[PDB]
Order: structure tokens, then sequence, then C-alpha cells
């Protein structure tokens, strides 16, 4: 899902 | 059918093996030493930039924006940080987003962000120095299954099982026919243990890596070592390779072979990206990413931890190292020994450069100038590698560094001796049996015009004559009693009149103790580097309470303070008060004949720091005077930010006027002096002449 990848992103950047 | 019952009750054989192991002690953990514990509150004096070098050196990263626990961002007033959890010992702590907003010199206010409402005080978790070697050999930290974040749990098991096997190889066997053993026995505590438990004994069991001749082990120590922060805020870059090492933790070691260990980091990367849990959105973000520490570190910090292991069995007695999980809170200041190993590492090169020298050593060491709480220690010119430590090891003569011992001694007889008594400075003759007669001479080879000076002014300049005059008046056992009475050991007086002008042979520590008793205003404080010793269920060990006993009078020890300002400013140690006038330090410096050993006495409003600087085989160190020692601590008052020192006269304190005959005037004067009266009219018996 895309609920797993856009909150990896925002905890990354 | 036979084999059947042999297999059968074999399993509760090993049933009972791993009860006894998992239900009970597990490992023999070994103790944890952390540093000191920083409270803020509102109108404390730190500054902006002061609380971002504390936070960088309690491992916290500055960051564009804050995602995981350990990270702050500086604004133009003030700090946004996450404070990390962390079990302290009067209230465990969770996860605090909180803004330290600064108005100049000082915090004005603490918010935390998720209610915005004020903190009467803030906790800042302490920083992880060192864990005290075991005898096995195999390093750990504990963290239950809740410490662990769970993207490393799923890049753990996506790249091992995704629903053990390798647990219970690590946990009792060794180095084909015992694969059965490892498949019965993995088997029989997989069905009798929880999910959660089985994730938690394997993160702290698996083999990352080697120190030397001991086993660091386990995702939580393996992270401080390799990364410098906890499991719980490794970047998932960071997670792939702690996870990656699993399989071979000396094949992919960044320090042996980087460029082995930067192939596997992108492979377990891949391993993920190709599975659910990631994407190729940001694999060109995490596969640039390289990897940080620099070699990582076999014992950090030597010559302070010699002090801790010399204070936890003589408070505690040897019987402690057979408790696992112990917690070491000791008194370690990051900020100040990071700023005394700067002064010490850039200070000596700069000396031996300019005035030519082969060799030079130093040892520098700060203590609370209120508790006598060892802030820092340094024990040598280069702390990379120090196997000798100068600070505790190196028993030296004090010098000049003695005099304000005598003039503790007079000021303390308010009724006969004050900073306005006269003392003679003319050619001294002192016999003494075997066998020839002492004529002790200033370091000017000269004598006052008048024949005499003001005690004040004895001690401001460092004067050999005038201090032999006023410490052969006391007597040689009221000025050792004061020795005594600051602190130091009784083993290292002989009371000869050498004595009087620096013939005591200490150790920087043991001067730190002496000028500690002086700077709380006659309150000996026996210096330690303990806080606190707990137990891994919270029970506490060993915990401080304090011990500021009575040495010497409050106003003697006030006068002989405002005379070591008078020292820093337009006395030997002029050099320091021209450059940090603003802090109106105290202090006294320090020199031998032939200046085989240099130092320097430094106590600001917080702390005393003690600074020696000599060579270790005892050689003329072709130096001037205390300058040596001096510049070191220049450097230590430059490389962090200091305290104001900023007196305040006890009660009987009088600030009276004196004529240039050195006597007191009734109305007006031309030099102000603090003098221990209750009733100032001493001018009355002096005017009426
Ligand atoms: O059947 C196998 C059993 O085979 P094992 O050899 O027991 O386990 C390894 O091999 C498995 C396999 N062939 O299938 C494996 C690939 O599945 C295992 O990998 C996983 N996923 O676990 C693999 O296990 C790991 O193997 C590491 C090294 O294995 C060796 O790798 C070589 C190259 O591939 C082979 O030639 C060897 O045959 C193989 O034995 C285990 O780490 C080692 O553990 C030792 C204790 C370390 O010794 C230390 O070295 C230090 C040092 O370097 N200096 C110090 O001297 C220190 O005193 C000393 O204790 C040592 O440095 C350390 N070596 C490496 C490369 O990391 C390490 O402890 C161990 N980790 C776990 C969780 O079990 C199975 O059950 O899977």
């Amino acid at each position: 899902p895309e609920e797993r990848w856009r909150y990896i992103k925002e905890l990354e950047s | 059918i036979v084999f059947a019952v042999l297999i059968a009750i074999y399993g509760v054989y090993l049933d009972q093996k791993i009860r006894s192991r998992i239900d009970g002690k597990v490992w023999q953990l070994p103790a944890a030493v952390y540093g000191r514990m920083v409270n803020l509150e509102p109108d404390m004096t730190i500054s902006k930039n002061e609380m971002v070098k504390l936070l960088e050196a309690t491992q916290y990263r500055q960051v564009s924006k804050m995602t995981r626990p350990g990270e702050f961002t500086v604004q133009a007033n003030s700090i946004e940080m996450i404070r990390r959890p962390f079990d302290f010992p009067d209230s465990k702590e969770g996860q605090v987003r909180a803004r330290l907003t600064f108005d100049g010199d000082h915090l004005a206010t603490i918010v935390n962000m998720e209610n915005n409402r004020q903190f009467g005080f803030f906790r800042l978790d302490p920083r992880l120095i060192t864990m005290i070697s075991s005898p096995n050999g195999e390093q750990r930290l504990f963290v239950p299954r809740s410490g662990f974040p769970d993207l490393l749990v799923d890049t753990l098991l996506a790249t091992e099982d995704r629903h053990t096997q390798q647990l219970v190889k690590n946990l009792f066997l060794s180095s084909y026919w015992r694969k059965a053993n490892e498949a019965y026995m993995a088997l029989i505590m997989d069905a009798r243990y929880s999910k959660d438990r089985i994730l938690e004994l394997y993160m702290n069991e698996v083999y990352l890596g080697q120190s030397g001749d001991n086993e660091i082990r386990g995702f939580p120590l393996a992270s401080l070592y390799y990364f410098g922060r906890p499991v719980e805020e490794l970047s998932l870059d960071q997670q792939a390779l702690l996870v990656g090492m699993v399989k071979g933790a000396s094949i992919y070691n960044p320090w042996r072979n980087p460029k082995l260990a930067l192939e596997r980091r992108n492979l377990v990367l891949r391993l993920l990206q190709q599975q659910q849990i990631i994407d190729q959105e940001l694999y060109d973000m995490l596969s640039a990413r390289p990897l940080q520490p620099r070699g990582g570190v076999i014992s950090p910090q030597p010559a302070f931890m010699q002090l801790v292991r010399q204070e936890l069995q003589a408070k505690l007695g040897d019987k402690v190292k057979d408790l696992s999980g112990v917690k070491i809170f000791t008194t370690f200041d990051s900020v100040a020994q990071d700023a005394a190993e700067k002064a010490a590492v850039e200070g000596i090169p700069a000396l031996k450069k300019q005035r030519k020298l082969s060799d030079l050593e130093t040892a520098i060491v700060v203590v609370d100038r209120f508790s006598g709480e060892v802030r820092a220690m340094v024990g040598g010119s280069e702390p990379q590698f120090a196997g000798y430590n100068r600070a505790m090891q190196a028993r030296r003569s004090i010098g000049s560094l003695a005099k304000p011992a005598t003039y503790l001694t007079a000021l303390s007889q308010p009724k006969i001796y004050r900073l306005n008594t006269w003392i003679a400075d003319a050619p001294i003759a002192l016999r003494q049996p075997n066998g020839q007669v002492w004529s002790p001479q200033n370091d000017d080879r000269r004598y006052s015009e008048s024949g005499r000076v003001m005690l004040v002014d004895a001690l401001t300049r460092s004067m050999n004559v005038p201090t032999v005059n006023l410490g052969m008046a006391l007597g040689l056992p009221a000025v050792t009693e004061t020795w005594i009475k600051l602190g130091v050991p009784k083993d290292q007086l002989h009371p000869v009149p050498a004595m009087l002008l620096g013939a005591l042979n200490l150790t920087p520590i043991e001067v730190a103790q002496a000028f500690q008793t002086i700077a709380s205003g006659g309150n000996r404080a026996p210096l330690s580097a303990l806080r606190s010793v707990i137990a891994e269920d919270g029970k506490v060990l060993y915990q401080s309470f304090p011990q500021a006993e009575r040495a010497v009078p409050a106003q003697a020890a006030y006068l002989t303070l405002w005379t070591m300002q008078q020292v820093v400013q337009r006395g030997t140690g002029r050099q320091l008060g021209a450059k940090y006038p603003n802090l109106h330090l105290a202090g006294k410096t320090g020199t031998t004949n032939n200046n085989v050993d240099t130092w320097f006495a430094g106590i600001d409003g917080s702390t005393v720091t003690i600074t020696w600087v000599g060579r270790d085989n005892n050689q003329p160190t072709k130096l001037y005077g205390a300058s040596g020692a001096m510049s070191i601590y220049q450097r230590y008052l430059a490389n962090q930010t200091p305290t104001p020192l900023n007196l305040v006269p006890p009660e009987d304190i009088a600030d009276m006027g004196v004529d240039y005959d050195g006597n007191f005037v009734c109305s007006g004067g031309m030099r102000i002096l603090p003098v221990w009266t209750s009733d100032p009219q001493s001018l009355c018996q002096q005017s009426e002449m």
C-alpha cells in the first residue's frame, strides 16, 4: 500500500 | 519403536536447559557508564550556541527537520529538539518534542510542542561513555522489544525467516551431526515462548563486531559503536548494513575494508526494495548515503575511568562485577572534557614549536566549585592512546601554587592579620639543622624601597621573601594545619620552611581538592566521580549525598579569593585578566626552581580548573614562568563557555578605605579593601593618632 511508502519519504527526508 | 522414547525424553532435558537460562539470568550484562544529567530551567544562564554544543556532545544531530528522537534544529533565537527516551533514576521518560527559546545569554522558556505549555524543569539524557570490561569478553547492551524500531524488525525478518533458527546456534552450541539438535531445540522454544520475545533475545545476541579482545554483539551496543547513535534512531540505510553484518561481521567491517562493507548495504537495500516494504522512489537516496565515527574505540576516556574504577570498589566493594545490568551514573561533563582535550592536544605543540621544545606534557582537572564533583580530567598531551594518567599518577612540586595556604592561615586571624597588614621585605637568613643557612630570594632578587609590602600585594605578586616572613610568624604547624583542612594527603606534608614556597609534591586531583575547599568559601567537598549506582531491577546500590565540611572561615576564604582575583587582573596572572575581564576570574600561578613544573589554579563562578605543564623526566621546560600552564587554561576557557565569578561576600565583610601609609580612614581613603569586621569602626582607633 501507498500509506507505508509515503510515511517513509517524510521520515528519511 | 524405542527411538520415539529416546528423542521424547531427550527433549525434556533440552526444555529444562532452555528454561533454566531464559527464565532468569540470560547473559552477564556489563555495567553501562553514563555521564552527567543536565536539567534545564527558565532564566538559566545558557546561550543558544552553548546549548548546541551540549546537544551535539550528548549524541544529538543538527537536522533540517526532526523525524526520529535525538535530533534538533537551530533558529535565530530558539532550538527545537526531540528529547530521546531514557530510564532516569527519579522517573522513567518517553520521547519529548520541545522548544528551548533564548532571550540573550539565558534560556527564557522550554515549551512542550505537543501541548504548547511551559516546563518548570526539563531533563537531558546522559551520554553513554563506555561499558566496564567483562571476564568472558561478550560485551552487550540490553534493549527489550519496545526499543527496536518496527522497520529494523521488518528488515531483519525479510532477509532471514519471513513468516529464530540462528538464535539457538549462538546460545548453547559450538562448531554436521548436531544440526538436528539445533532443529529440535529451535521448535521446542518457538512453541513454548512468545513471538515478540524471540526477536528480543536474537537482536541482543547476534555478533556484529570486535573491539580489541572483546566481542561487541547485539544491535544496541553495535549502533553506538558503528554510528554513534542508539538502535531506536537508525536510518533505514544504517539499519540495512547493521542487518547485513549479521552474516559476515568481520568481512563486512567498515574499518578493515570499507569498499567490501559498502556493497553489502546496497545488497540488503535491494532485498527490501524488491519486496513490498520499500519501492524504487528512494533507492537513489539511500544508495548514495555513505555509511560517522572514525576508526571506532577500544578505551574511551581512560583518564576519567581510572577515578570511576577506583571510587567504585572503594565505596561498594569489589563484590559488584558479579551483578548483571548495572547502571553507573557519573559526574562527567562532555562539553568540558572536549574543551580540555582540545586545549591539551592543540596547546602542547603550540608551546613546543614557539619555545623549540623536544617534548612537553600536561594534565588538566576540572571540578565543581561547591560540590567537588569531577567534571573533566585530561592526563596527557595526546589522549588518542593514553596509558599513563598524569592527572592522578604524576606527583609533582606545586611551587608558588602553595602561597595561598599561608595567606589563608593569616587572614583567618581578623583581629591581628588583614589585607592591609605590612609584611617585611628585606634580606632573610634562616639557620636550620644540617646545615647551611637558608637565604630565600624573590624572583626579581630585589627588595621594596620602604622595606615592606602589604599582605594583599605579596600574594598578588607571589613575593617569596614576604611569604617566608609571614609563614614563619604564623608558625609552620599553623600553615600545615590549613593544608590538612584543605584536604591534601597528610603523608605528603613535611613542615619545614621550604614547604611555605612549594616543597610539597601533589598530583593535579589533590591540588583540585585544595583549591575546591577555598573556592566554596572554606567548605571541603570530597572530590567524587560517581552520582549513583543502580541495579538492573531499578534498586539503588550507591547514591551520593552532600559532604560539605567547614574547613576554614568563610570570610578568610572570601578575602583569599578576592586577592586571587587581583592575582589574575594585576598580579602574576595579569595575562588572563586582560583576555577575560568580564569573568572576574580568581586564580594562582605555579612555578618551581628552574621551571621543572608550571601550574595554574583557575576558579570561575561554577568550577575550579587545575592545569599542570611539565616534562615526564623532571627537566627544565625552557618556558617563561607560569605562561606554559596559563596558555593551556586560556585555550580551555576559549574552547567552552566559562561562568563569571561574581563573589558574594559573607557576613562581617566591610569594604574599608586605607591611606598611602596603609591605615584605615574614617571618611574617604585612596584604596578600598574588603575587611573581616562586625563593627567597621577600626577607623576610629587609627584616626586618633
